[PDB]
């Protein structure tokens, strides 16, 4: 009833995937083409209801919306988890190296 | 048996102060 | 519904009786919270009884 | 409280002067052998 | 009970401080 | 005239909120085709009170004072957001961001520490409608988000964390875990709290406003470890109003 | 498998796992033994049967690290959740137990399958009773041990 | 690799702990100081037993008298400290006393930790600290450096154990 | 026999029971506040939060501790160097929380001792005394204003000096090593060496008279009695003394002028122990200890450990896990 | 184990050609890295950014690729963001920007491929080591 | 805290009983004189 939300979350596309809801903004290093610039801009503009709704951001130059559309599979987006979004976390989340 | 904790420690001294006060006491007397 | 008197409280009461009745941490026996009582406190007439 | 700085500032003031004027008041001469 | 304990030792310290000093078997020469 | 920073560092000034003079008493006014914002808005609280727990179950106990041991690092500053003017002429506040959150730890009678994240984190304030016009009698009421005072990553002094850190007491191997539970998993707790701010003071020269504020929030619950106590705050305000 | 062997496969009877003022008997800490809760046997999702390892008598504390047949790790309890690979909720982790209490029976639920994860580092898992010797669950020295040190 | 040593010992079986250790430390300690301070009285109580400046000739190995003042040092220290020494005896015996004694405690601690007897934990701050999150002491700080020094020194100073501790499993505190 | 002069001469008697002197006019008030302020916060100050992250850390009797873990808190890390006195509190709770009491106590603590060494010259200028006995303490004074007052100074906190308690002391200790590897600085070595070597000679020169007394005693009795305070010859005979260790090592090995012998007991401990006063205060200004992390490779470039790097992990994992909740950035640069 | 041609043989483009470095070679990049870039760079890390690092595989996936020659020499003369979407010269040093860094003043073209060649050869012979951080020291 | 109940016993036992020895000693010395 007591649950760890965090450790819930990572049962989760989130263990698997780039949450666009969720992961901080270092994992758009994974794949190139996202960090910094779109990366940037996805954890600006979430949350995301599909992990399709990224392309409608106002803005992006039609390499940009295919560089999206080549990493689409590597993305998910799951329930909005406040421990991991206050803070904000997304941006630093207290882990360098 | 739930006795009470502090009953050991005040049985112990209650033996203890008033013995070692007579044990100085006679002690002494005989040492002169 | 706990008064001093219900927890064993001696030497309170002889303080309260003559007009000390607040802590240096700002309660009362009377309930009040948030006066200053001073250096007259129960803790004052302790340590200036230990001087 | 500014009550309490003064009290503070005057006690230590009035130890150090002790300490200065009674260092002042001759104490090589405070010796067993040699006075002057 | 523990702090009354740890507070009663350290006052019987101070205590023994001063008869050591105060009242200690004064030494004396030859 | 404005300071500098040498004329105003050690002296507490950088925590109190700008103040206005005691004759401006105007009115600004809305032109509901034109937008405006909130190029900074200064909240300054200078007392906070705690409500009690009054043992019985009808008798419902008050806020009693507290005393801040945190100094001046209370206020809350810079904030912005956009002021919006709503179809009725309702004026809405919606905070953008700023400087919105400051721990704040005060203490009640008998020595318990009472933490708090005051906060207007995610503001959004309304006036009446048919304002027109910002007085000395108009009044913002509005809600905001009190995030958990500890973030994810805080680890308490066994380890123990939510994002990070120990999920059990490992200096007791063979414990009953179960009565540990409440300390051994931390929770996230998000809340809302209220606030009012009533302006008494406006220069309609320079759109800047000035007035009075008492908000309502939950304290620290430790992540979980024990129940929030319920906080009033009082205070002064600021806020400098500007055309988009 | 007789409890009594598999009672002696538990780091709670290691002579070496004691405090010098860790008072009383063994029972007193990690409580009077009833039974034998079942040998515990963990999987992934895929299949693959994953081994706790266990804690070695000088560590007060251990890491929770699961690793296969050819000793690579596979799954653990992270401290650090935000770069975790290998936690329990990613990995499917599951317990079943053989023999004892709970011959037959698996459990699922993560929070659950930690649990008997934590306990399998000490070795076999045991039922314990420790309301009636108010056990605080830490670890004490045997006769063996006590008896050594004053003799040393 | 001693120094190795003393840090294995702090991490596994919190040895400043011991009071066996601490009787070591505070004969160790107390030696240097009865050494430091009774070079320092004899130097600074001699006789003149020579005109000149270097006070060391004018000692002699079969000289009979004793080469300072033991009552003006008694008279020093006791009105410096409180209490000094004044017999020579009881003085030279003391200075045998304590540093022996201090090496034969922390030696019966090392025996006890021979079968990992330590004095690792008190009991009753383990359980508040448990049940209570907002309780912590210089006590529970330094045990969270002790299960550092284990897992992070521990695969590469036992090898033979072939520890694995990915990333994630390693105790760390924010940013560091 | 004027007013002020009757003063000066009690202030200066050698005849009180305890010499008191101008720095002790100076000493009795200052160690009297760091006294009576230190006795008071370990039995009932509340929690202090020393590292300014707003989590207070119990050091008193009445919170919980028992004598070992009990500590005087430093102050917080929000004050860094900066004074606080009571009067610059709103209140005695805010300077309670922010760890006032230690400022103080260390602050008392280290004039009444400084003035503790003077007055050690001053009443050996009064009984007609060489000098040199304040010297000797000025290494341990030293080692004091190195933990409580230049190692803050360098690190930039009050919060970074050494706590007032059992396991304080052991926390700042282990933290030092992670962020300076004291225990590789040859300074720290040297101290090793002065306390290690002066509890040895301690030891040497105690057992060495004890077994060179001469029979004055009889076997039911004390031999310490053999020694009558203030008596003109010697109690030992130095001679036989001299001619047991020479022989042990070789005579030139040994000593046979007792002066030089007790300038070497005195000289060996307190020259080391200025070094690692030296150390502290050096390492103040982060000239930390000798670092030989990976400094051994072979042909390829692969790394070869020795115990140094396992130091090094040692250091690490208390690197990591020290103040755990207070750092926000990747390098703990002070 | 010894330093060999093959650990000494690097990607040259990103057409997968081959160059092959001679231990002189291999010891000038080592030189030169730790005069111009181990201050920020110490390890494979960025003490500036942790979250950016000299790994093989994250040059791998630098927009322009930077697991060769080519891309790392042109990142020394004109270093852009991970995406390749704007120049940092300003902020970087490089040869580009030399007037604000000047320890690029005296690199050489050969100097470039030494420090080159030497962020490359390195993870084949100390592995996760190199732009692991304190995790494997 | 949750302290060992007989922590107060022997506390007061280890102080009390060698206390006691010492000053028995040396009482009885003292009226030799
Ligand atoms: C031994 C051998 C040699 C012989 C030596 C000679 C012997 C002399 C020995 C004397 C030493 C006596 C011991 C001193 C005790 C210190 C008392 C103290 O700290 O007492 C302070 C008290 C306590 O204050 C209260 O302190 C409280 C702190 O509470 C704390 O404590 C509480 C428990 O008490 C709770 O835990 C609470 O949660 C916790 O926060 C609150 O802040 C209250 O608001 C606050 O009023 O203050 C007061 O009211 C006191 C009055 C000050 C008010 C300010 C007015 C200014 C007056 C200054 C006078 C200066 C003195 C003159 C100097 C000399 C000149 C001739
Ligand atoms: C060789 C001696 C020996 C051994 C090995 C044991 C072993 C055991 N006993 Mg027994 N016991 C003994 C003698 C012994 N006993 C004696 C002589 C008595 C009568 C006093 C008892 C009375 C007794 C009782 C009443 C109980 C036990 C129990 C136990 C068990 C728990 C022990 C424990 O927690 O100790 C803890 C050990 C310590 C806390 C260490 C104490 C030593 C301190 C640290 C040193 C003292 C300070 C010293 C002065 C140092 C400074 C000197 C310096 C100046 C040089 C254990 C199997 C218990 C049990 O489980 O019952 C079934 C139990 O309840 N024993
Ligand atoms: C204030 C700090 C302090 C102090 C004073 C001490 C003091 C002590 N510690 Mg602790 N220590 C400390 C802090 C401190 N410690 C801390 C913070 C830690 C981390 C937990 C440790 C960890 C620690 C460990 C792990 C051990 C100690 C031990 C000791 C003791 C060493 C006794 C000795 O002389 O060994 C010196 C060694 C000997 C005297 C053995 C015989 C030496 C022969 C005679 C030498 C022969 C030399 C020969 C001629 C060859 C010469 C040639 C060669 C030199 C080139 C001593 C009581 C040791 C102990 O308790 O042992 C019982 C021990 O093992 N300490
Ligand atoms: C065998 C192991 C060993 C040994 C022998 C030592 C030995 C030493 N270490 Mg090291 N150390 C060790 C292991 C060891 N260490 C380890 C493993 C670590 C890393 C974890 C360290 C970390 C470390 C640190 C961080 C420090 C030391 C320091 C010291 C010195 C402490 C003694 C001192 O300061 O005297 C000096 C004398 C004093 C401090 C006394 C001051 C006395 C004042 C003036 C008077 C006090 C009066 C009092 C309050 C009232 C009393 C009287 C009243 C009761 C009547 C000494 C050289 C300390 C040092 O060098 O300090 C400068 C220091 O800061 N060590
Ligand atoms: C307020 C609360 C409640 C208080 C909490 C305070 C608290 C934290 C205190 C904790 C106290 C605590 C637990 C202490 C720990 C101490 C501990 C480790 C105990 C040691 C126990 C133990 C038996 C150890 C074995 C080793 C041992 C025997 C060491 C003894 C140490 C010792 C006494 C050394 C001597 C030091 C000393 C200052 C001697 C001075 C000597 C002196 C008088 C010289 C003067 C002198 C020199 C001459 O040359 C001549 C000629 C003359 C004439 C002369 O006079
Ligand atoms: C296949 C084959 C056959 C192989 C061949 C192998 C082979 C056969 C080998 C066999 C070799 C053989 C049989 C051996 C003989 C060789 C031999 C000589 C071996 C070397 C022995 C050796 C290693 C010795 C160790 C050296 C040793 C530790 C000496 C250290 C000297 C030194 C540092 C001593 C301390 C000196 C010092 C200044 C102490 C002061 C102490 C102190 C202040 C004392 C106080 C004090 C002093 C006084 O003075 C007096 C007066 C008084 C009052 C007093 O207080
Ligand atoms: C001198 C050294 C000590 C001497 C030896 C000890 C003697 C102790 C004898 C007293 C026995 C105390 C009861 C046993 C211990 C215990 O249960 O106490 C336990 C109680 C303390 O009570 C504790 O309270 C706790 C919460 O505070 C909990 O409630 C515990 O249940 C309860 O034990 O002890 C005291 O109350 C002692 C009070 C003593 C004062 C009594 C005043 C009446 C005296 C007048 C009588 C005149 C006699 C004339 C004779 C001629
Ligand atoms: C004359 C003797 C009286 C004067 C001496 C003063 C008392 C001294 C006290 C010393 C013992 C302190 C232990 C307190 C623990 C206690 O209170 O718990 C009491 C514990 C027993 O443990 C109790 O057991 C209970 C169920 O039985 C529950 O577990 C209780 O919770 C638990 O406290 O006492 C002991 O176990 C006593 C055993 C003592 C024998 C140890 C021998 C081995 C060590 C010898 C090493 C020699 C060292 C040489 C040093 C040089
Ligand atoms: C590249 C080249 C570099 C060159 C460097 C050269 C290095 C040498 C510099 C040091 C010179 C200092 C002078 C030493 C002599 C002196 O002290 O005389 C004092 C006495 C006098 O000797 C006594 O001498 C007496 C005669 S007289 O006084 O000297 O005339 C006589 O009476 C007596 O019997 C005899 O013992 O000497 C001794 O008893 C030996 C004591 C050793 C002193 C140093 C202590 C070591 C401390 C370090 C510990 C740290 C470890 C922690
Ligand atoms: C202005 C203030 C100056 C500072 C005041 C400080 C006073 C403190 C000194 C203590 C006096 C009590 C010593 C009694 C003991 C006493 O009476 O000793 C007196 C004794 C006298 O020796 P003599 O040579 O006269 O006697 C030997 C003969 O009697 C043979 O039987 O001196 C000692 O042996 C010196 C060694 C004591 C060295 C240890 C004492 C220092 C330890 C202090 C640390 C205390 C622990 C603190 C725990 C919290
Ligand atoms: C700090 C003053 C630095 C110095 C000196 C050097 N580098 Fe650096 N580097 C630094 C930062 C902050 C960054 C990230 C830039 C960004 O925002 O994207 C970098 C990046 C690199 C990279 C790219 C790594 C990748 O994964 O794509 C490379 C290849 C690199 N830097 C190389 C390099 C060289 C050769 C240096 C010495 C001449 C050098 N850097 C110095 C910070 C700093
Ligand atoms: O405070 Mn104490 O400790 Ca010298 O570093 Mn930074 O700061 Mn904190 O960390 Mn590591
Ligand atoms: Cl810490
Ligand atoms: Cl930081
Ligand atoms: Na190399």
């Amino acid at each position: 009833e007591l649950v760890n939300v965090v450790d819930e979350k990572l049962g989760t596309a989130y263990g698997e995937k780039i949450d666009l809801n969720n992961t901080n903004i270092a994992a758009f290093i994974q794949y190139r083409g996202l960090y910094p610039t779109l990366a940037k801009l996805i954890v600006k503009n979430a949350p995301y209801e599909s992990v399709e709704d990224v392309l409608n951001i106002p803005g992006l130059t039609e390499r940009q919306k295919q560089i999206l559309r080549e990493n689409l599979e590597h993305f998910t987006v799951t329930e909005v988890e406040t421990a991991l979004v206050e803070g904000g976390d997304r941006y630093n989340n207290g882990l360098y190296k | 048996m739930e006795v009470n904790q502090l009953g050991l420690i005040a049985t112990a001294l209650f033996v203890l102060v008033p013995s070692v006060f007579l044990i100085i006491l006679y002690v002494q007397t005989e040492s002169q | 519904l706990n008064p001093m008197w219900r927890q064993g409280m001696f030497v309170l009461p002889f303080m309260a009786r003559l007009g000390v009745t607040g802590s240096w941490s700002g309660w009362s026996i009377t309930g009040e919270t948030g006066i200053d009582p001073g250096f007259w406190s129960f803790e004052g007439v302790a340590l200036a009884h230990i001087v | 409280m500014e009550t309490l700085k003064i009290t503070v500032y005057i006690v230590v003031t009035f130890f150090v002067l002790l300490f200065v004027f009674g260092f002042l008041s001759g104490d090589p001469a405070r010796n067993p052998k040699r006075k002057d | 009970m523990e702090t009354i304990t740890y507070v009663f030792i350290f006052a019987c310290i101070i205590a023994l401080f001063f008869f050591a000093i105060f009242f200690r078997e004064p030494p004396r020469i030859t | 005239q404005t300071l500098t920073y040498d004329d105003i560092v050690g002296t507490g000034l950088a925590n109190k909120c700008p103040t206005l003079d005691d004759t401006a008493r105007g009115a600004y006014p809305i032109d509901s085709s034109q937008t405006y914002r909130i190029a900074r808005l200064c909240l300054q609280p200078t007392t906070f009170l705690v409500k009690e727990e009054p043992k019985n179950k009808r008798q419902e106990a008050e806020f009693v004072p507290t005393k801040l041991v945190t100094r001046e690092t209370t206020s809350l500053d810079q904030i912005q957001g956009e002021l919006k003017v709503n179809s009725d002429g309702s004026l809405t506040f919606v905070e953008e961001d700023g400087i919105d959150f400051q721990p704040v730890t005060v203490q009640m009678a008998g020595g318990e520490r009472i933490p708090l994240l005051f906060t207007v984190k995610n503001l959004v304030a309304s006036t009446q409608p048919n304002v027109t016009s910002i007085t000395t009698s108009t009044d913002f009421k509005g809600e905001f988000n009190v995030p958990s005072y500890r973030t994810a990553n805080f680890l308490d002094p066994k380890g123990r964390g939510l994002a990070s850190g120990y999920d059990s007491a490992i200096a007791l191997p063979q414990a009953k875990e179960e009565e540990l539970a409440r300390a051994n998993v931390k929770r996230f707790s998000l809340t809302k709290g209220q606030i009012s701010l009533n302006v008494a003071k406006v220069d309609g020269r320079t759109g800047e406003i000035a007035g009075t504020f008492e908000s309502e929030q939950l304290s620290d619950d430790d992540m979980g470890a024990h129940e929030p106590h319920e906080v009033k705050i009082q205070g002064v305000f600021y806020a400098s109003i500007e055309p988009a | 498998i007789p409890e009594k062997l598999a009672f002696y496969d538990y780091i709670g009877n290691n002579p070496a796992k004691g405090g010098l003022f860790r008072t009383g008997p063994m029972n007193k800490g990690d409580g009077i033994a009833q039974a034998w809760k079942g040998h515990a046997v963990f999987r992934n999702k895929e299949g693959e049967e994953l081994f706790v390892r266990r804690m070695p008598a000088f560590f007060e504390s251990f890491p929770v690290i699961l690793t296969d047949k050819n000793g690579v790790v596979k799954a653990d309890i992270p401290f650090r959740r935000a770069e975790s690979k290998y936690s329990f909720e990613q990995q499917g982790v599951t317990v079943s137990f053989y023999g004892g209490e709970l011959n037959g029976q698996t459990f699922t639920d993560p929070p659950t399958v930690k649990s008997y994860a934590r306990k399998a580092i000490f070795g076999e898992i045991f039922e314990f009773d420790t309301e009636t010797l108010n056990s605080d669950g830490i670890f004490r020295t045997s006769p063996r041990g006590w008896f050594t040190f004053a003799h040393a | 690799a001693i120094f190795r040593f003393l840090l294995f010992f702090q991490g596994f079986h919190n040895w400043t702990l011991n009071p066996f250790h601490m009787m070591g430390v505070a004969g160790v300690l107390g030696g240097a100081l009865l050494c430091a301070i009774h070079g320092a009285t004899v130097e600074n109580t001699l006789f003149q037993d020579g005109e000149g400046a270097s006070t060391f000739r004018a000692f002699n190995p079969t000289q009979a008298e004793e080469t300072y003042s033991m009552v003006t040092a008694n008279r020093f220290w006791s009105q410096i400290f409180g209490i000094a020494f004044s017999n020579k005896r009881w003085l030279h015996f003391f200075m045998l006393f304590v540093p022996v004694t201090g090496l034969w405690m922390s030696a019966i601690g090392v025996v006890g930790l021979a079968l990992n007897l330590r004095s690792y934990d008190f009991i009753s701050q383990e359980i508040r600290a448990a049940e209570d999150p907002e309780f912590e002491t210089f006590y529970t700080k330094n045990l969270l450096l002790n299960e550092g020094i284990r897992a992070w020194m521990a695969p590469q100073d036992q090898p033979h154990e072939n520890f694995v501790f990915p990333e994630e499993v390693l105790p760390r505190g924010n940013a560091l | 026999a004027n007013l002020w002069e009757r003063f000066c001469n009690w202030v200066t008697s050698t005849d009180n029971r305890l010499y008191v002197g101008w720095f002790g006019v100076i000493m009795i008030p200052t160690l009297l506040a760091a006294t009576i302020c230190f006795v008071i916060a370990f039995i009932a100050a509340p929690p202090v939060d020393i590292d300014g992250i707003r989590e207070p850390v119990s050091g008193s009797l009445l919170y919980g501790n028992n004598i070992i873990t009990g500590a005087v808190v430093p102050s917080s890390n929000a004050i860094g160097l900066h004074f606080y006195p009571i009067w610059e509190a709103a209140s005695l709770d805010e300077w309670l929380y922010n760890g006032g009491p230690y400022q103080l106590i260390i602050f008392h603590f280290l004039l009444g001792a400084s003035c503790y060494m003077g007055r050690q010259w001053e009443l050996s200028y009064r009984l007609g005394m060489r000098p040199w006995i304040c010297v000797a303490y000025s290494a341990p004074l030293a080692s004091a204003f190195a933990v409580f007052l230049i190692y803050p100074i360098g690190q930039g906190s009050f919060s970074d000096g050494m706590p007032l308690g059992i396991s304080g002391t052991f926390n700042f200790m282990i933290v030092f090593q992670a962020e300076h590897n004291i225990l590789m600085h040859p300074f720290h070595q040297l101290g090793v060496a002065g306390v290690f070597g002066g509890a040895l000679f301690c030891a040497m020169h105690g057992s060495l008279v004890t077994s060179s007394l001469i029979r004055e005693t009889t076997e039911t009795e004390s031999a310490n009695y053999g020694y009558k305070f203030g008596q003109e010859e010697e109690t030992y005979n130095i001679v036989a003394a001299h001619g047991y260790f020479g022989r042990l090592i070789f005579q030139y090995a040994s000593f046979n002028n007792s002066r030089s012998l007790h300038f070497f007991l005195a000289a060996w401990p307190v020259v080391g122990v200025w070094f690692t006063a030296l150390g502290i205060s050096t390492m103040a200004f982060n000239l930390n200890g000798f670092n030989f992390n990976h400094s051994v490779i072979d042909a390829k470039g692969n790394v070869i450990n020795t115990w140094a790097d396992i130091i090094n992990r040692a250091n690490l994992g208390m690197e990591v896990m020290h103040e755990r909740n207070a750092h926000n950035f990747p390098l703990d640069l002070a | 184990a010894e330093l060999t041609p093959e650990v000494l043989t690097v990607p040259l483009n990103s057409e997968g050609k081959t160059i092959t470095l001679t231990e002189k070679q291999y010891l000038e990049g080592k030189r030169l890295f730790q005069y111009a870039c181990a201050s920020c760079h110490v390890g494979g890390i960025t003490k500036t950014n942790p979250s950016l690092d000299l790994r093989t595989e994250t040059l791998a996936l630098a927009t322009p690729p930077r697991d060769n020659i080519e891309g790392l020499v042109d990142y020394m003369k004109n270093p852009t963001t991970y995406d390749g979407e704007q120049e940092i010269a300003e902020v970087h040093p490089s040869l580009r920007s030399a007037d604000i860094f000047p320890k690029m003043r005296n690199l050489t073209e050969k100097d470039l491929v030494a420090i080159a060649g030497h962020i490359l050869v390195e993870p084949k012979i100390l592995g996760d080591k190199w732009g692991g951080g304190k995790v494997y020291y």
